[PDB]
């Protein structure tokens, strides 16, 4: 049994999604109701691999909302994640993805030292961040977008926003040693981690966000922004490929203009329909087929019987792990989401 | 964390509520005996477990400088008391079980879970013991109603609607005093809903049913 621990993007989405699927009482309430809401299994999932293996899974709504972070409800956000992980364990789920900010909260608030959750002691090998698959998928998306638009990635500049992040650092490593990107712009807030990533790679210029974007042929957005920022197309090169892998989306507006290409980063499409309606809520282009790469990692671990915390912690993702999950991703029928044209 | 002055004042009626609550469950479990013949023996053992918790929580007030307000606590529980009194006097056992083994137990699980990390060390050791017993008491209601689910479902739904709103009212009355003992109301609701939801699930309600029932009155 795999699990998908997720959350919604905003209170407004929480109302709509709760307004659907019945739930009239859950969909008129404000932040304080979600701050005390319990985790729930709200969907049962069956997936068939290209190999023909059938697996089963469960979607768990953690009830975390990004507004909790901006409202400084740090202990609320901490409880949403611990309660959700305890809930997965009590239901006997073997491997669960910590979607979106649930893994970011886990790391940033040292939830590992709080593994004692009421009755339960959390077993970390039953969880994955899903970030190894996400970074692999985003790297394949850079590669494919470059080829689709006739851009030579070996002579292009790629800015990684959230470069020192768990996903970002992995993207950097792969864009460096597997794709051979021309120039790497490392963009992060904390200077020490930026210095350390630059040293680790042996390349890369560190630039604050406002100076990085005008230099970039590709911008990979993998920042832990609760909200998302408004980038004016006039600030960007032509062409510029924006791969927004954030959840919530790092781009707080529809960035469009001549020579601007936007792609939902870290999304895969499966060769078979999946029966469910969470990805419908999740605003995929084809929600029956498409999903976040972190959720797909839990399916992959379950397809392979790798019942372990395959992606865990921060800055620990390697190229070899990305290759292993990538090979499995292809074999079980997943493909990176590509640019839409026409 | 100076546990003197208003802490004892707040503690004066929080401690009262826990005493009277442990009393109410003692009575309620003895009358549930009178109500379910082939199971008096088990219900008397659980009723006795309540006795012991009640004495343990007198000690915590005697460890601090606190004499509890038994009158405020009897007023706290009178709505739940009257509802249990009246369902008993009508033979409505399913309603009696929901009130005692589901609502009241989950109220205790939530209350004690939130208490343990911010108690005085003496009160913490005591609370640590009682919480495990409350989980098996809730299990009594669960198995009974689980085995008699189809027969009891409609009345469980009705008794939830009539009684669960009282939990919110009580958790708001007692909200201010709970906070000064280091207990956020928001955490109490959450632990209550977690404990209550899991019991309704084991009894056989679906997630949609649980999410409708668990938020009633909120
Ligand atoms: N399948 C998918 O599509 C997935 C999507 N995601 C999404 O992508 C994001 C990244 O995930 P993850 O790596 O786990 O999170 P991390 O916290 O590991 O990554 C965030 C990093 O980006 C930097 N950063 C954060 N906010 C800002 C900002 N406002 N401006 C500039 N830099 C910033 C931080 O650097 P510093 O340390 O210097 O502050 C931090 O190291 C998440 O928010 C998540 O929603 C994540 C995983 C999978
Ligand atoms: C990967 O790390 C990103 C994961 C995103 C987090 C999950 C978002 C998709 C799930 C939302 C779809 C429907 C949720 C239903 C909520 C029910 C509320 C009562
Ligand atoms: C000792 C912790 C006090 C917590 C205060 C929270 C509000 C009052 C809760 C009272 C619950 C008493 C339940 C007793 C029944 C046990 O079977
Ligand atoms: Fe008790
Ligand atoms: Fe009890």
């Amino acid at each position: 049994m795999f699990g998908l621990i997720g959350h919604l993007t905003s209170l407004e989405q929480a109302r709509d999604v709760s307004r659907r699927m019945g739930y009239d009482e859950y969909a008129d309430q404000g932040l304080e109701f979600w701050s005390s809401a319990p985790p729930q299994i709200v969907d049962e999932i069956t997936v068939t691999s290209a190999t023909g293996k059938v697996i089963h899974g469960r979607y768990i709504e953690s009830c975390f909302l990004p507004e909790m972070l901006a409202a400084r409800r740090f202990k609320t956000a901490t409880r949403k994640v611990l309660n959700a992980m305890s809930h997965a364990q009590k239901h006997g789920i073997d491997i669960s993805a910590l979607g979106g900010f649930t893994s970011i909260i886990f790391e940033n608030f040292d939830l590992a030292s709080l593994r004692q959750v009421r009755d339960t002691t959390l077993e970390f090998e039953r969880f994955t961040t899903g970030n190894t698959h996400t970074a692999y998928v985003i790297c394949r998306q850079v590669e494919a977008a470059a080829k689709t638009l006739g851009i030579d990635i070996t002579q292009a500049t790629v800015a990684v926003v959230g470069a020192t992040g768990d996903i970002g650092s992995a993207v950097c490593r792969w864009l460096d040693l597997k794709l051979g990107v021309g120039d790497l712009i490392l963009t992060a807030r904390n200077q020490e981690r930026l210095d350390n990533l630059q040293a680790e790679l042996g390349r890369g210029k560190i630039l604050p966000l406002e100076a990085a974007l005008p230099e970039a042929d590709f911008i990979v957005w993998v920042a832990s922004m609760p909200q998302g920022v408004v980038i004016d197309p006039a600030t960007l090169k032509q062409p510029c490929v924006l791969i927004d892998g954030g959840y919530p989306k790092n781009l707080g507006s529809k960035v469009q203009g001549e020579g601007i290409y936007v792609l939902n980063g870290g999304v895969v499409e499966h060769c078979f329909d999946i029966d469910w309606q969470i990805m419908s809520a999740a605003e995929m282009a084809r929600p029956e087929r498409q999903m976040f790469a972190c959720f797909a990692e839990a399916m992959l671990l379950e397809f392979e019987g790798w019942h372990t915390n395959f992606s865990w912690g921060r800055n620990q993702i390697t190229i070899e792990k990305m290759e292993a999950i990538g090979e499995a991703s292809v074999r079980h029928g997943f493909q990176p989401l590509a640019l839409a044209i026409e | 964390d100076f546990q003197s002055e208003s802490y004892k004042d707040a503690y004066s009626r929080i401690n009262a509520i826990v005493i009277e609550g442990e009393q109410e469950a003692f009575d309620n479990y003895n009358r549930l005996a009178e109500m379910l013949p082939d199971q008096r023996d088990e219900l008397h053992k659980l009723a006795k477990m309540e006795q012991r918790h009640m004495k343990g929580f007198m000690a915590c007030g005697k460890n601090l400088s606190v004499t509890p307000d038994m009158g405020f606590a009897q007023k706290f529980f009178e709505r739940l008391h009257e509802n249990f009194k009246a369902a008993a006097a009508e033979g409505k056992v399913v309603t009696c079980l929901l009130i005692q083994s589901l609502i009241i137990e989950c109220f205790a699980i939530a209350a004690y879970n939130i208490y343990i990390p911010v108690a005085d060390a003496f009160a913490r050791k005591i609370t640590e013991g009682v919480v495990r017993d409350e989980y098996l008491h809730r299990n009594f209601g669960e198995e009974w109603l689980k085995a008699n689910f189809d027969a009891s479902k409609a009345e469980l739904e009705e008794a939830n609607r009539q009684n669960l709103p009282l939990v919110w009212l009580m958790l708001n009355e007692v909200a201010d005093d709970a906070r000064e003992l280091g207990m956020e109301r928001e955490s109490l609701v959450e632990d209550f809903m977690i404990a209550y939801g899991e019991a309704l699930e084991n009894i056989g309600f679906t997630t949609r049913e649980i999410m409708r029932m668990s938020a009633y009155g909120l």
